[PDB]
């Protein structure tokens, strides 16, 4: 079940890397 | 230092893609030492 988690444009191309490379 | 740039360059086709680097580099390593 997707749970979505909303952020606004701050710096998805870097923590969102950063949540792959992590979890 | 050469070897940092030379296996970088020999292990980053081994991910192409994701993975700034810091320490999740694109292969596996730790230091042992003294």
């Amino acid at each position: 079940g997707f749970v979505a988690g909303v952020i606004n444009r701050e710096r998805i191309p870097t923590f969102e890397r950063m949540l792959w490379r992590v979890c | 230092k050469k070897l940092r740039e030379v296996l970088h360059e020999l292990y980053k086709h081994l991910d192409s893609s994701a993975a700034s680097q810091q320490e999740y580099y694109p292969y596996v390593y730790y230091k042992i030492d003294c």
